[PDB]
């Protein structure tokens, strides 16, 4: 269902199969081993930008053009205050539009501002912050899929 | 004769009694011998494997003293498969009927 | 599963919904009550009937040739011995051969012979006849039916 | 156990296989649909037939020379107050004396008033009444039925 | 609760105690033998003249001054693709006058296409079609019924 | 040897082990081989219809590599009907005792 | 050809799937036949007795119309002991190999 | 079921219902206490004479002509090594000719030798031994019965 | 019993302690994400190799001399149809004859060639080729293990 | 409850612990061994005397004076027919007179044809007799029991 | 688990599997019939031997040197009070000086007096006695058993 | 609670969440596969490093001023031997005096040599051996964790 290896006690992936995501929890700041509430911790962040997607549109529906919203990692700061940043890319069709990457770029912020519970601590009583790394991919080419493994090499 | 029936599929008291009533048929007009001279066996749900997957799929194993006729396996196989079809739902490229001879056979104590 | 109903104390048609039949029992030679056991002995009958019919093909097969062997009705005659009269219809195709309506209705008599139990005393101590009627009809047509309520019409 | 077959909307037949009987339910006055309550009320009354058979004799024991009660119809007038008329078949041995069947009909005509509550509300809120035909069969013959089908002919 | 009698192999009475109805299922155009799926047809049909009588008035109500639609008999066509004809009584007061005869014709015939899926295939991928017979019986007479058996004797 | 017992009615272990000691009696006397090497399989319960009934009924397959004695056959059957009768209550015109012979047959991974 | 393994252990579907590719291997490579053309049964919990105990023990029925090659029993015997005691923990001296070859043999409807 | 007495530490009889038997088990040689190890052997010698019989014929068979084969007494010395001797007797029917008696005899001892199991230690670690007493009798008299208390004399 | 870890989304070591196995599933051409259906087919692979294997020798065996058969790696494309490359390596003694080597080359690649289903849709709709990589030995070294981490450089 | 133990085939001990009873089951005149139905008999025969003890007096009574009627042994003859000799003791009080003494022996002798069911077949189909022989004992002693182990040297 | 026998009516032998004891009751005194409460007195006194022999040592300990205290019969005195007489045996080992032999049997009675509770009325309002016998025997002998049948001839 | 991950054949990496614990386990010399006895050998190591640091003190204490005991790896040799090599850190505050880093270390090494069973054979018949890193580092900074991600790096 959702398997979670330690590549080191603060380098952990979590693989989701039910909902086809793949991300990476780090304990950045001070190396700590990961501990049960931090991998809740992803797994709810990434619950987050499932929901974010559905502002853009239903990533389910047969030919969908994107764009998509996909989580690569949730970088731990536990050293003072409990903080996370959440890395995620925005994939845009390469046949758009300055102004439709920009609308898309924005809608995709405001979603995952409240997705992610930016403006205020989350139930896991954690300061999560975010960044979004614009891409551009042939959305019909058999080479691409949204995880690709590619896009983790920043986090690996 | 003695007629062995190997299926995957289940088996109940209407499915298992159809056949013996066609079994009975098979020996009384392409057999030759009596019909209440047939000893019958059922084996349903058996663990069966063929032509790659587990799908309903029977076995039929046939054994009279004395050899066939010229021209009465082709016969057997062909109402047995047909029933069997009928009777279990499973397709005819999934039945296989074997006919054997039996060396010697005993009954009421004697040969 | 099996339907029946009483249109006469010796009149009674029985409808098998789950194996496709219909037959009409009727106690002819007295006129007495069908008891149960009449009705186990006709739906005994019924049954034997659909085992000749394996002996000349498997019907439920696509684009069946035929031939089909139906029951239409158990007379029975419990006067003196118990007896019974099984009539049937055998439905060859349309423009069958001489040689093929002939080994159609050997095959038949032969083994309904044997599904019937005839000139024997069967499970139920009775001494079944069976009488056979010729039918030809072109089996792929839309309005062809093995059990046709036309065909009923010399029992009900 | 019990048969109930509707040959139209007034008129049902009805076959107990545990007792024997067959009786025929029939709204003859205003030809209303049958209801649970009168199919109710013609079991009740093919009871009452039965326990009265009683009063003259076991029909059960061998070599029974009888005489025999057989309800044959219950037909239920609900117009204005509701009403039944049964139909009852009173036979006699054809070697019976005169005195023998008049003494016969007295015995079953006294019981029958009890059995089926002549002339006043039964459990139903029915006021029911009777008629009662005399036959006289060899009861030793083996074409002779209690509830043969000719018994039926005005019913059916 | 509901009692199916067949007195033919393509003539079926259906009577429901529960509902109050009874209709007669009839396989008219091929004379094939009314199967389990045929009656659930006439079942589901029957219903829908329960549902188009509430359009027109709670017939439960203490003297329900009408106008009463009422099921008489079901004929299916499945020669070719799947048909139904629907025959329906429309039951009128007496003392109505003309315009109340028309706008009761018309305000049933509006509720019996919708309630019975006229022009349309429907649940059991059948194309149904109806055919009304007006009434006129004072509702008040006590040997007025909706389901008078001499309203049924065209299908009988 | 290998011999099967088929029979409609249920086994115990106490009917399994009269039949296996009367099974190695017959491989030893009768059929002249070591009472060791059979394999005896026991099918109990098994839905069997004969004589147009499913009273009590038996089917035991006797497989023997090499083939029998003249007058060996008749003998195991002799003795395989009467255990049968003794042990399951099985009428002795219900036991069908069958006879075969593989064309090889493979023990301890050799097939000599 | 048909393949029938009893064995006095229970079987589940790893067991009965890993013998059935080794069976599959067998009917290609040593007997020569399509792989997908080997009908193969499985009998599990099988009260047997042998060499005086009810210790796990097997016994595997080959039949195959035509009969045999040279060499072929002996190499089948080999791989389907061995993956008897693979599978079953069955010792080899516990595990019978039968090969026989049926008069005729039907399918779809013909022989 | 299984009746056992102690009519001493070391003498024990053995009466089995079910099986028919009756049997004298002793610890001879060392007079020891017979523990659950010793009946139980005892009981599998039984059960092996039982099949022994099998192999002369079925003792169950109407007008049995034997011969008998019963088992009397079973003698454990377990001194050393563990051993058994069993006392059988063998009852052919009266008037035996030579060959008959001896071709009986050596059948006997042939079936007992495998069922008993004197060539190895059996299931129990024991080393078996039989010896046979020949008797004939008059099969069919009503005095004679295979276990008769007389047959065991020597060993109470 | 199967325990499987995401080094990367693309790039999944499966060790499996009941079958004593370990493999690499890697999607090398897309670099997609592993799903359950790849973990499955290379499951199912594992599971083809240990049939190959048997065709050679039981392995439990005790002193077994080889030759084995061990997965390594599975590699998926899944870019246009789907499709497998199973990575095996073939072990054999070290004082092995160049008869005995190509008759241990030749047996393994017509086993594997059955069991992994080359060149045709398996049950996971997956045409599967395979590689096999010759080893040479000491089976009786201490230091030896079929499975040796060394053996698994080329594909972690 | 009930203790039985065989001291040879034809001779049986039953100690019935509820009912305070002790008797020696003998198979006389054959010798044969006693089956289930044997002892089946025994009990029954044991029931008899203790019916009849009730007849002449309640034991358990505190001060019973007596007669005591004890069984003591059943004899079965099972040659040809099916007998049993039932021997049983009458004790009186030494105390008591001739005429009580005799008049206690004749009501003992006529209870016990009834419950023992004397020269007639019982519901074992055996027909039974019984010997009483009278004994006279001071039955406050404390030395005296009426199930002295002395009263059985006859039948032990 | 325990075998209990009634050779006579007061004489009992009692054979106990799982704790390896024989005994022999006897209702000496009076001759009465041995009852439940005398078989519990006795398997009580049998048990509280197994305690007395505790006291001297291990019996189950390896290469076990003795002595051994062993129950042989328990006689019941009921004529007046309720009386008890255990006989019981010692054995040490034949290699054992006359000082050795006395000290094991003071031993043996200080234990035995306690655990068969002869100073009071036991649990079984019993006042119990016992009776020791010494004996000497090579307890290495391959004849030597602590329950061999010879030690209970004077009780049987 | 305990998450297993394969890096390689040879290298493991175990978090125990509920322990709070993170140990990598490698088959060092050999290479072979890590199976469940390797995995079960190393939580066992783990178990032993927690109690010994419970010899030094509490770890849950509020402001514990330390020694840490913290387990890092467990080298299996498996080559000839069962053998194993305990990595472990002894954390000491910064502000010791030289002569309690002395003491503290001291005392880890005897509390690990009874804790890990140091040359001799626990329970999984390993040959265990120990290596002890000393580290100093202000226990009271917020950027240090006993657990710290850069004291695995010599290990992974």
């Amino acid at each position: 269902s959702v398997n979670t290896s330690f590549l080191s006690p603060s380098l952990v992936t979590i693989r989701d199969f039910d909902k086809g995501q793949f991300a990476v929890l780090r304990i950045g700041r001070t190396g700590f081993p990961a501990d049960k509430g931090d991998i809740d911790l992803c797994l709810s962040k990434m619950d987050g930008v499932l929901a974010a997607q559905l502002y853009l549109g239903n990533p389910r529906e047969p030919g969908f053009k994107g764009p998509h919203i996909r989580i690569r990692c949730v970088d731990i700061d536990d050293k003072h205050t409990y903080n996370a940043m959440v890395y995620v890319d925005l994939i845009v069709g390469t046949g758009a539009s300055e102004v439709e990457r920009e609308t898309a770029e924005e809608r995709a912020r405001r979603a995952l501002a409240v997705a992610l519970r930016v403006d205020e601590a989350d139930e896991h009583s954690c300061v999560t912050q975010f960044e979004m790394k614009l891409r551009e991919e042939l959305l019909s080419s058999d080479s691409f899929h949204p995880d690709k493994d590619e896009y983790y090499k920043d986090f690996l | 004769p003695v007629i062995q029936t190997f299926v995957s599929t289940p088996l109940d008291h209407e499915k298992r009694n159809m056949l013996t009533k066609v079994y009975r048929i098979v020996t009384d007009t392409i057999l030759g011998k009596p019909a209440e001279l047939v000893m019958m066996t059922f084996h349903d749900s058996t663990p069966m494997h063929f032509f790659g997957s587990t799908d309903p799929v029977a076995c039929v194993r046939v054994e009279a003293l004395g050899g066939y006729g010229p021209s009465e396996p082709e016969k057997v196989t062909k109402v047995v498969t047909d029933a069997i079809s009928y009777v279990c739902g499973i397709v005819a490229d999934r039945i296989f009927v074997l006919y054997f001879s039996p060396l010697h056979c005993g009954w009421n104590g004697t040969n």
